[PDB]
């Protein structure tokens, strides 16, 4: 029993004095200000928790109760995402009409005309139109009727204390040993099995019976308040064999393994439900008892306190070959003693989650009348983009600050690590030539297009009317997909998604999904997004390789993961540190998210939403122009950002006014952080300095010292609010445009 | 759908194998642990009969779906 | 670019691009006479503020003369 | 080469020839403070120009001051 | 087994001897290529490397260029690639301006005179590779278009 | 006091960070230190080598990394019996550090002060006073 | 009331957090109570 | 490219390391070891009541007696060649590595 609970009883005193000393973690800032630079530096390392203490056991004792911190602000975020639901929403209102009322939760207080925003949502009802997709998982939960979203509210609240509780109990109170942390067989095997594996399980019961039986009433026509109360299928199983007659046999079936008696709420349909263009929740219940099983059989690989499972260092240790010498040897001692190696590849994973997540809702809509919510499918498919955009690149963060802090030679020698760092030449001259081809042949065909067109030299073009660089292998993929049902899956239905191609899905005459198709105009932006990613992993490797030592900095690990320059010398090494490239990676990836939801965005509006009428043709929303106006920056220009700014710049005096001003207010704010970034320290401390004469003529000058933000934050802050001015301008335009046409 | 069959003895053969096949597979390939009557425990039969309902699940899933039943 | 991205970022590339030049074969065969080296940190802001300022005439010039040739008012 | 002066303040305390990452300076005997010892610059065709001498020091105004002057293979550290 | 070892003997030269840098397969390629094969004047170098750049060239310009739906698409093909190989001429010529003291080491890739030998083997053998390919793609239907005569 | 060629080198397994051409046709940098121990320490230029029991030898591009390596010498190992040399392609080894076998930190007679200036750096000359005059700035 | 805590809530971050909220909500009260006052009345 | 045998040649894989690529030995075994479990039927369309193997070495055979076309997009071909090559490249993978490194 090597695996064991180990605890200090009462560690930290619950004492308000280190309150009332701002900087008390660290010997530099505890000692108190002096300029104003202590201030800044007091935010900015606060969180740095292995800059503060050397024991790996207080740094993991902070973590663990940052996490329920985190947790607990996520349950209170949860929690009033249902009280808003429940008292300032027409919820209720949306249920009866999904098709013809537009979801709301916020309503605004009037103020100074502000009222405005309160615009005509639908359903006798004023407020502030939400597109987060809550009302689709409320009815998709089986919800039906504001009471429950209090009670939901208030299990969130709950939960939300437990969290804080928890985070106090096992920091001040009950705080778990190093050797607690480092059991990563047993956190694994709980974290499969117990966390992922009866998380999917418990969730797949609340669907097989509450959301299976209420959204079969709901889809049948029947009114929310004529539907049984969700605990009136759990009794009486005869009315749920009403909706569902393999209940009649109960679970004799399931340990029988007769498991075919199942198949009327275990179903393998594919596609989308007819009636509310989403997935089939039957479905839906069968991929997450599915899940479940492998979950939970996932979780009993790895060895704890019983003789039977893997020892993941046994594993790695054996996976070597004649190229990569001593192997993954190192890597468990690596994983076990780092968290900051732990959050590199969680948040690269975490954010790749988050991408593809983005990916399969839209073309596989999961919730009910979610597919036909333009503003819906909009939002959470862009707000997914950036989250797995920011994530992968504090993925490269977190490796740098490794490599740094955490990395020592002499463990790992000869190993996968060890191999890398010792010919990044070649990696990064690869890397370098890959981009540079990439950004020749695929920028390049945009800018020979908007030559050739502007000449006059239409059939001199690369499109689908003159040369065509057709995407055959998606394309064929694309075929593969509609001949699976009956063929390579033979027991599926229909498609796993109607973009491979198929049939037009029409709820209340809006496009649900129908097949995406792939041309001239689909190579070209996918070649640019092979383009984005290849130079935001050439800067954020190049970052992770170099961040120890360069040809021209022999000791950069001394240095450490931040730091400005080493000086105007050797030409200049502005901007030579590991933080340095993840400040120039958020700026491509903020490019390459950007790309990827515009490609969205004009895509789906030009070739898939839109309205079905007679003849059962589409009407989309831009027409149709993206195969012959997307091949050139100035069809990009004109038919995608001129056309469609129309909404967010004649919003004013609308309820989308709102969207208006943050338009204009992101304008500002991107343009502002160019100060910062274009502009250097020396500039501002000198323009200071006559600042604090004026004071001191005044007899006014602080006895904090004014300083000019350090080189680094200056970085940070012009890239901070590049980032809020450039995301936030892209938020009102995508969100004023598809509420006003979507 | 993939045909299945209610309980029968033929169901309960399959099982009984699997178990057994998995209770000699595990004394043969378990790292960490007469020649089932040298340190055999609980956790050692445990996870051999529980990968035995794995097996003898997929198999009589399987021989259903293809016919041997 | 010349104004965001500084030099140590930059000549830590042309190092990685200096060794793949030497070791390709059929194209070590060529060679530089000047050593490859990253702009000064002098030098990129004065091509950053060049591009800037030529990308900022060459888009007014552009507007207010289509613009007002379109409109012809 | 870079042109590194060492100016009369220098209090001796040996931390810019600590810092030098490539041995340019070096400290010889004095009688103008009290440590009785002044840096010296012998060897500027090795100063790469990075200024670590500057940063280090802790006079008023530097006592040791770093021009960078003519870029050759040794003071633009090219390892190529 | 090790595959990855340093290059050529010495642990701290900026190389590695790896099987693409390394193996017989590669070592024999490239001591063959006409660049590297030994008993070749740097002529014969020019020429052979010539042969086969000019060659190709003719085909890029001809299927894709401005005239190529044209019946001069092969004239205009093959005077582009003449032109690229007059402005690349120019360019080998100046690389031995600027690169090469004059010495009297004729032998050599990398002499005054040895570049001057193989920048004359290559324009030779360039217009020559180049108008092999012109008269092959003027008299065969196969190679005007891309193979698209048998459909 | 010469470089002795023949001292065996670190047990290294190579890497792309190494010298290149340069090296070979203008100048290459030495270093030389005892180790009481076979273990493990980080190269400059890349990953980790292993430094054998007695005299070790290594080769670098620049003087810099060759001090780099003995700044990590003398702070994790505590040898501090580094010697750094200059290679010209001619054959002339040139020693460089410590140059006359003590630390500059440490002071040392018959060294000569250079670039010692007799004022502090506020009582420079103008340049315009020494506009189209070779006449230095310091005083 | 314990005196760490009220030295907290005398920390600058505090103190500019809440005098600026209460400085905001009596400008948003008299806007409620006292709206569109484009000039002073006279 | 060259094939080398087993027997013993001068061949090395990198610059001082003489090794034995077995290209017979492994080609031959992953080719049959890949293909004799492919023969297994199946009803499906794509392969038509043949194995993976055999559908596949149909559809070469129907493709090249119309020698210059092409199969096309939903033509089975192109499925049945991808299938087909990535077991068999993973064969000849994981038959390299264990011919090679185990020996035996
Ligand atoms: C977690 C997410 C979240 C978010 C973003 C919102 C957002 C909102 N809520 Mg909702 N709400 C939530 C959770 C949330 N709520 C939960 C969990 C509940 C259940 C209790 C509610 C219950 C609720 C009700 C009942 C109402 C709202 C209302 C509102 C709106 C106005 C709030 C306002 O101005 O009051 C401002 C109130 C103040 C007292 C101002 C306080 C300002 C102080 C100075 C902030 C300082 C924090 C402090 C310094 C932190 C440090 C502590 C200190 C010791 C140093 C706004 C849209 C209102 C609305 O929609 O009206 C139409 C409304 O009536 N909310
Ligand atoms: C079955 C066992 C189990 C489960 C469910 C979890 C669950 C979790 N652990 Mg893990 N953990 C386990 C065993 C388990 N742990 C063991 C054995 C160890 C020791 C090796 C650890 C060590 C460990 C560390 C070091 C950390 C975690 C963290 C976390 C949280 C991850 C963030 C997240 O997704 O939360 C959100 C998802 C949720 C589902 C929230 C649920 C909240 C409760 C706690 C879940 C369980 C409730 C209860 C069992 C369900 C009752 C059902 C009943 C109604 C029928 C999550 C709550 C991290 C964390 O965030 O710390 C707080 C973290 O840093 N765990
Ligand atoms: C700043 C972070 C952030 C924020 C504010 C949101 C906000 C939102 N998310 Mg997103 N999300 C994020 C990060 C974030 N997300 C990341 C990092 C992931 C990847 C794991 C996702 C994946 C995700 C999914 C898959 C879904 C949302 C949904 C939602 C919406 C409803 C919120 C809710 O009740 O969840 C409700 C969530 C669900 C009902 C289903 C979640 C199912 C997942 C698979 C559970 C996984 C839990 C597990 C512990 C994580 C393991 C991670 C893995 C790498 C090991 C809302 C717009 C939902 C949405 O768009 O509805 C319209 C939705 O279905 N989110
Ligand atoms: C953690 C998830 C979870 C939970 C708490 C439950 C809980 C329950 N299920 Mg459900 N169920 C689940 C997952 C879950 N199920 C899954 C994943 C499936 C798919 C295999 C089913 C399929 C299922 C069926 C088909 C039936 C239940 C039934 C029941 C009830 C058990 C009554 C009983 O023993 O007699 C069961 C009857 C016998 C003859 C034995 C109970 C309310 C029964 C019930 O009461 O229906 C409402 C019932 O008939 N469940
Ligand atoms: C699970 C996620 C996670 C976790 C736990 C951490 C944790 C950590 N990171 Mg990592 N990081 C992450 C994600 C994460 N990061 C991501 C996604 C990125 C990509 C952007 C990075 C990039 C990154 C860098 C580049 C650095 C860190 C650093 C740190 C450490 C110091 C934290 C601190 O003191 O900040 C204190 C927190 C703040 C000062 C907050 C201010 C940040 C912004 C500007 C405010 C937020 C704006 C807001 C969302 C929108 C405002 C609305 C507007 C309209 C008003 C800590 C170890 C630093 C370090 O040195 O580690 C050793 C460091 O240099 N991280
Ligand atoms: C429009 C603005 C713009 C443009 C064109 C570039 C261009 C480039 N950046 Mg930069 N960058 C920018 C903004 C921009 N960046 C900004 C704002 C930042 C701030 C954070 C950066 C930060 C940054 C970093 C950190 C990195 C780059 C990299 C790259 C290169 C990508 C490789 C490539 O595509 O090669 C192809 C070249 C192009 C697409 C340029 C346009 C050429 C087109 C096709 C026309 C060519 C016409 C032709 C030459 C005319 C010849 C005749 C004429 C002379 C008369 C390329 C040189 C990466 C790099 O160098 O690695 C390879 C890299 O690491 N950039
Ligand atoms: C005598 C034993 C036996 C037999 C005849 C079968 C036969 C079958 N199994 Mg089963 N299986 C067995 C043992 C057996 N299995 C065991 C011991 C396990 C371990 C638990 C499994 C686990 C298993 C799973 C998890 C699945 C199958 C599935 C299948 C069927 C389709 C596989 C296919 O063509 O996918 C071809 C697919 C490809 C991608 C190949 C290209 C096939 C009839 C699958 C199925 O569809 O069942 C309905 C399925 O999901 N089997
Ligand atoms: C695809 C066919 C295949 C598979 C699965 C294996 C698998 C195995 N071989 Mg065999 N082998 C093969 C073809 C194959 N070999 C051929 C064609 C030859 C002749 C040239 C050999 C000759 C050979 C010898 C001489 C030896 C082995 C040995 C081994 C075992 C461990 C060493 C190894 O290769 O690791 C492979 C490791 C695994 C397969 C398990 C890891 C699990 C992951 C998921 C790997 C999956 C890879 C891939 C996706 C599976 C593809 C299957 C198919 C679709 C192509 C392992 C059971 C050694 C052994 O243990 O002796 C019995 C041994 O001595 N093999
Ligand atoms: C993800 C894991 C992975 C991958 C991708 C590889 C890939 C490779 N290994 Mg390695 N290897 C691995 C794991 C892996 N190995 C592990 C875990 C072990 C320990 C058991 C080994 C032990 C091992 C040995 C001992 C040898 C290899 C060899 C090879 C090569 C196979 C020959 C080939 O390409 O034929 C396929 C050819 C084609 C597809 C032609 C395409 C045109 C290839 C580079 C062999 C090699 O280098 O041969 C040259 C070799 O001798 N490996
Ligand atoms: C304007 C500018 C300054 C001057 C800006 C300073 C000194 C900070 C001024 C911030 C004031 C003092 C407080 C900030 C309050 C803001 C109104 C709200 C900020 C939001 C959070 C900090 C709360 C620099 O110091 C600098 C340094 C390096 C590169 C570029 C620049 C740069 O561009
Ligand atoms: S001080 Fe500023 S300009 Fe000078 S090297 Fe450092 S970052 Fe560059
Ligand atoms: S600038 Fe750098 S190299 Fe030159 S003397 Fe100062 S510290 Fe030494």
């Amino acid at each position: 029993k090597k695996v064991s609970i180990t605890v200090d009883r009462d560690p930290v005193a619950t004492s308000f004095e280190k309150w009332a000393q701002p900087g008390h973690f660290s010997r530099t800032l505890a000692k108190g200000p002096k300029t104003t630079t202590w201030i800044w530096n007091l935010h900015a390392d606060v969180h740095d928790f292995d800059s503060h203490t050397n024991s790996l056991e207080d740094i993991s004792r902070k973590i663990f109760s940052a996490h329920f911190g985190q947790l607990s602000i996520i349950f209170l975020w949860l929690s009033g995402m249902y009280f808003h639901g429940a008292r300032f929403s027409n919820y209720s209102a949306w249920l009866s009409n999904p098709t013809a009322v537009k979801p709301s939760a916020q309503v605004v207080w009037p103020i100074v005309g502000q009222e405005v925003l309160n615009g005509d949502v639908g359903g006798g009802f004023q407020g502030v139109q939400v597109t987060s997709g809550f009302f689709q998982i409320w009815r998709s939960s089986g919800i039906t009727s504001e009471v429950e979203l209090y009670w939901c509210a208030l299990a969130g609240l709950i939960m939300s204390g437990l969290m804080i509780f928890a985070g106090w109990f096992h920091y001040h109170k009950a705080a778990p040993k190093l050797e607690w942390f480092q059991n990563a067989e047993s956190m694994l095997n709980h974290h499969l099995s117990g966390l992922l594996g009866l998380g999917c399980l418990s969730w797949a019961g609340h669907q097989i019976h509450v959301s299976l039986p209420v959204n079969k009433l709901l889809d049948a026509g029947v009114a929310p308040q004529e539907i049984p109360l969700p605990h009136e299928f759990l009794v009486n199983r005869d009315l749920m064999a009403q909706l569902y007659p393999s209940f009649s046999k109960g679970l004799v079936p399931f340990f029988t393994l007769n498991w075919s008696e199942y198949s009327d709420f275990l179903t393998f349909k594919g596609g989308l439900n007819p009636v509310t263009g989403g997935l089939w929740l039957s479905d839906t219940a069968h991929h997450h008892l599915a899940l479940a099983v492998l979950f939970i059989v996932a979780g009993h690989m790895y060895r704890t306190n019983w003789g039977i499972g893997h020892s993941m260092k046994e594993i790695l240790e054996a996976h070597k070959g004649p190229f990569t010498g001593e192997g993954h040897k190192g890597l468990y001692e690596i994983l076990t003693t780092s968290w900051h190696a732990q959050l590199a590849i969680n948040l690269a994973m975490l954010g790749s989650v988050s991408i593809i997540v983005a990916h399969h809702m839209y073309a596989m809509p999961p919730y009910p009348y979610i597919a036909t919510d333009y503003p819906t499918q909009l939002s959470i498919f862009t707000h997914h983009m950036w989250i797995g955009g920011f994530c992968v690149c504090g993925g490269a963060a977190h490796a740098g600050i490794f490599m740094v802090r955490d990395y020592n030679p002499a463990q790992n020698y000869n190993n996968l690590l060890d191999r890398v760092i010792r010919h990044r030449d070649a990696i990064i001259s690869h890397l370098n030539w890959i981009c540079i081809f990439l950004g020749f042949h695929s920028f390049g065909l945009y800018i020979h297009n908007d030559t050739m067109r502007a000449l006059g030299r239409t059939q001199d073009m690369f499109s689908d009317t003159a040369i065509q660089l057709k995407p055959v292998f998606a394309q064929w993929v694309q075929s593969i997909h509609t001949l699976a049902p009956g063929n390579t899956t033979p027991n599926a239905l229909a498609t796993a998604s109607y973009a491979f191609g198929g049939d037009v899905v029409a709820v209340g005459n809006k496009v649900a999904m129908m097949p995406i198709s792939l041309g001239t105009a689909d190579f070209m932006v996918h070649h640019i997004h092979a383009f984005t990613i290849h130079v935001t992993v050439l800067i954020l490797l190049k970052g992770v390789l170099f961040s120890r030592n360069s040809r021209l900095i022999p000791d950069k690990a001394n240095l450490g993961f931040r730091f400005p320059c080493d000086g105007p010398g050797r030409g200049g090494t502005c901007q030579s540190s590991a933080w340095d490239s993840v400040f120039l990676g958020l700026f491509w990836m903020y490019n390459c998210i950007s790309v990827v939801i515009f490609h969205f965005s004009w895509k789906m509006q030009s070739d898939v939403w839109g309205t079905v009428q007679s003849d059962g043709t589409v009407t989309h929303i831009t027409g149709g122009n993206f195969a012959q106006s997307a091949i050139t920056i100035n069809g990009w220009l004109r038919d995608f950002l001129w056309a469609q700014a129309s909404q967010v710049i004649q919003s004013y005096g609308s309820a989308l006014s709102a969207y208006g001003l943050i338009f204009l207010g992101a304008h500002f704010i991107w343009a502002f952080s160019l100060m910062f970034l274009f502009s250097g320290r020396g500039y501002w401390q000198e323009l200071i300095e006559s600042i604090v004469w004026a004071h001191n003529k005044l007899n006014v000058a602080p006895a904090i010292q004014p300083r000019a933000l350090s080189i680094t934050q200056g970085r940070a802050v012009g890239l901070a609010h590049y980032l809020l001015g450039g995301i936030g301008t892209t938020w009102a335009f995508f969100l004023a445009r598809i509420i006003s046409v979507g | 759908v993939p045909q299945t069959v209610a309980w029968s003895a033929k169901t309960g053969a399959v099982m009984v194998l699997s178990n057994i096949l998995c209770i000699v597979a595990g004394r043969y390939v378990i790292q960490v642990k007469s020649g089932s009557f040298a340190g055999f425990g609980l956790p050692e039969l445990l996870a051999s009969t529980s990968l035995g309902h794995i097996v003898g699940s997929g198999a009589i899933l399987g021989l259903s779906y293809v016919g041997v039943l | 670019m010349f104004l965001i991205s500084w030099r140590g970022y930059w000549q830590e590339l042309i190092e990685t691009l200096v060794w793949a030049h030497e070791r390709t074969p059929l194209a070590n065969l060529v060679r530089w006479k000047d050593k490859p080296v990253a702009l000064s940190i002098v030098q990129a802001r004065l091509v950053g503020l060049i591009h800037f300022t030529a990308g900022y005439i060459f888009t007014y010039a552009a507007f207010v003369i289509a613009s007002t040739t379109g409109k012809f008012g | 080469s870079h042109s590194v002066k060492v100016y009369d303040t220098c209090i001796g305390c040996t931390q810019c020839v600590r810092a030098c990452p490539c041995d340019v300076l070096e400290m010889v005997s004095w009688d103008g403070c009290k440590a009785g010892q002044i840096a010296s610059a012998p060897r500027t065709e090795d100063c790469i120009g990075c200024k670590r001498c500057e940063t280090a020091c802790p006079t008023d105004f530097l006592s040791v001051r770093v021009y960078l002057g003519g870029e050759t293979t040794r003071s633009m550290g090219l390892a190529y | 087994s090790q595959f990855i070892k340093p290059y050529n003997d010495d642990p701290f030269v900026g190389n590695l001897a790896t099987p693409v840098s390394t193996s017989s397969f590669t070592k024999s390629l490239l001591s063959n290529l006409p660049a590297y094969r030994a008993g070749l004047s740097p002529l014969l170098r020019g020429v052979e490397i010539g042969l086969t750049h000019g060659y190709f060239l003719v085909g890029p310009f001809y299927k894709l260029g401005p005239l190529r739906n044209s019946d001069v698409a092969l004239l205009s093909g093959f005077f582009s690639a003449l032109g690229l190989i007059v402005i690349l001429v120019a360019c080998l010529t100046i690389y031995g301006v600027v690169s090469f003291e004059e010495t009297e080491a004729k032998d050599q890739l990398q002499t005054a005179k040895g570049w001057r030998q193989f920048t004359s083997g290559w324009l030779v053998g360039s217009v020559g590779g180049a108008s092999f390919a012109y008269i092959l793609i003027s008299n065969i239907p196969f190679l005007q278009t891309a193979g698209m005569s048998m459909l | 006091e010469t470089l002795n060629l023949q001292i065996p080198s670190p047990t290294f397994e190579g890497s792309t960070g190494g010298w290149l051409r340069a090296a070979e046709v203008e100048e290459k940098y030495a270093i030389t230190w005892t180790s009481p121990k076979e273990q493990v320490f980080e190269m400059p230029t890349g990953g980790a080598a292993i430094m054998r029991q007695g005299e070790n030898l290594l080769y670098l591009a620049r003087k810099e990394q060759c001090l780099a390596l003995a700044t990590q010498v003398k702070n994790s190992f505590k040898i501090t019996d580094y010697k750094v040399y200059r290679i010209f392609p001619s054959g002339e080894v040139q020693y460089l550090h410590p140059k006359d076998g003590v630390f500059p930190e440490k002071v040392n007679a018959g060294r000569v002060g250079v670039g010692n200036v007799s004022h502090s750096i506020g009582k420079n000359l103008n340049p315009a006073q020494i506009k189209f005059t070779s006449k230095s700035f310091n005083g | 009331m314990d005196s760490n805590f009220l030295k907290y809530l005398s920390t600058a971050p505090v103190l500019f957090t809440v005098w600026l909220s209460f400085t905001a909500s009596f400008i948003i009260e008299a806007n409620r109570f006292f709206p569109d006052m484009l000039y002073f009345p006279m | 490219l060259s094939v080398v045998a087993q027997s013993k040649s001068d061949f090395e894989i990198s610059d001082g390391t003489p090794y034995t690529l077995n290209v017979p030995l492994v080609g031959a075994a992953s080719f049959i070891g890949w293909v004799v479990p492919t023969l297994l039927p199946s009803q499906i369309a794509l392969y038509g009541g043949k194995g993976l193997s055999t559908a596949f070495f149909a559809s070469i055979g129907t493709n090249l007696a119309k020698f210059p076309a092409p199969p096309g997009m939903t033509d089975p071909f192109w499925l049945l060649c991808f299938i087909w090559h990535s077991g068999l490249f993973a064969t000849m993978i994981l038959g390299s590595i264990g011919y090679n490194g185990y020996a035996g």
